[PDB]
């Protein structure tokens, strides 16, 4: 049922500094009190970021290209905009993978998956009912399903701080979506906070599909609606970082090579 | 043994371990076709 | 997977749960986690 909404508002393509974010743990290997180089698909420093400021007129969900993994972030109030649609032709003849939730736990599934032209989580404004999480629609010539374990997974609308600064790096490597996570306490007016957040290797996936084209999934407040939240997207590029490890054994700082002659000499 | 098939055409090669079951009604420059019109094909092929 | 020869002792870290090895200066292992719930440093110079 290609159910579609109407109130499409496309902004000035709001730009943000990729301030100090994108660092994660490059492997599964501890070190301590050292200075380790690597060259890997990373977020370039200090660079352009397409923010997504969504209000009751602004339904921020067009098609966006993958470009070999994205830096992603979301400043939320009990974590509204779950759901990633990763595929190639975004339709019934696309073997895509989808990352959604049963509001308790994570369900991921990959097959021939037809999209509605603008499907919607019909989530209520005081309640949080995921009414229309139907989107695992059709199933022939299929590949994959996976279920992780449950935790505190909230939906609804709030007021106060941007406590849920969640940052998700999605990185493609040999059919392997590397999926990271990291937490930080903020409340900005409406932009990116200035700081870093070290990301951790939560998930790898064995999938192997032509990941080119993607969307996020919002929740239509119930007709759609949103609250004062914003999500961030940036693209990844294979450059060279120097990390720094404390004796506590934690990434405390990083410097890219291909940023600045200052920065290049630092990693030189 | 006409059961199982392969493919032999793609605009570009394969990045390693990247799988698609997408049988495309192929054309040499895109062009959504109902094959077998001229320059409108399929890539699937049996074995013999 | 790790063979070799040395002098063990228990760990002395802030060892993260997802990590397993230590490679401290340049790929030199020096610290590991036992596969049956213990945590150990591995100073491989027995002596020389």
């Amino acid at each position: 049922r290609c159910t579609t909404f109407d109130d499409v508002q496309a902004p000035n393509y709001t730009q943000h500094t990729s301030s100090m974010r994108g660092v994660y743990y490059p492997d599964e290997i501890f070190r301590s009190d050292t200075l380790y180089l690597t060259q890997d698909l990373f977020l370039p420093f200090y660079s352009n970021v397409t923010g997504f400021h969504t209000i009751n007129h602004t339904f921020g969900n067009p098609v966006i290209p993958f470009k070999d993994g994205i830096y992603f972030a979301a400043t939320e109030k009990s974590n509204v905009v779950r759901g990633w649609v990763f595929g190639s032709t975004m339709n019934n003849k696309s073997q895509s993978v989808i990352i959604i939730n049963n509001s308790t736990n994570v369900v991921i599934r990959a097959c021939n998956f037809e999209l509605c032209d603008n499907p919607f989580f019909a989530v209520s404004k005081p309640m949080g009912t995921q009414t229309h999480t139907m989107i695992f629609d059709n199933a022939f010539n299929c590949t994959f399903e996976y279920i992780s374990d449950a935790f505190s997974l909230d939906v609804s609308e709030k007021s106060g701080n941007f406590k849920h600064l969640r940052e998700f790096v999605f990185k493609n490597k040999d059919g392997f979506l590397y999926v990271y996570k990291g937490y930080q306490p903020i409340d900005v007016v409406r932009d990116l906070p200035s700081g870093f957040n070290t990301l951790k290797p939560i998930f790898k996936l064995p999938l192997g599909i032509n990941i080119t084209n993607f969307r996020a999934i919002l929740t239509a407040f119930s007709i759609w609606g949103t609250s004062a939240a914003a999500y961030f997207v940036g693209y990844l590029k294979p450059t060279t970082f120097m990390l720094k490890y404390d004796e506590n054994g934690t990434i405390t700082d990083a410097v890219d090579c291909s940023q600045n002659p200052l920065a290049e000499l630092k990693c030189s | 043994n006409y059961n199982y098939k392969y493919r032999y055409l793609r605009h570009g090669k394969l990045r390693p371990f990247e799988r698609d079951i997408s049988n495309v009604p192929f054309s040499p420059d895109g062009k959504p076709c109902t094959p077998p019109a001229l320059n409108c094909y399929w890539p699937l092929n049996d074995y013999g | 997977g790790l063979t070799g020869t040395g002098v063990l002792t228990p760990s002395s870290k802030r060892f993260q749960p997802f990590q397993q090895f230590g490679r401290d200066v340049s790929d030199f292992t020096d610290s590991v986690r036992d596969p049956k719930t213990s945590e150990i440093l591995d100073i491989s110079p027995c002596s020389f």
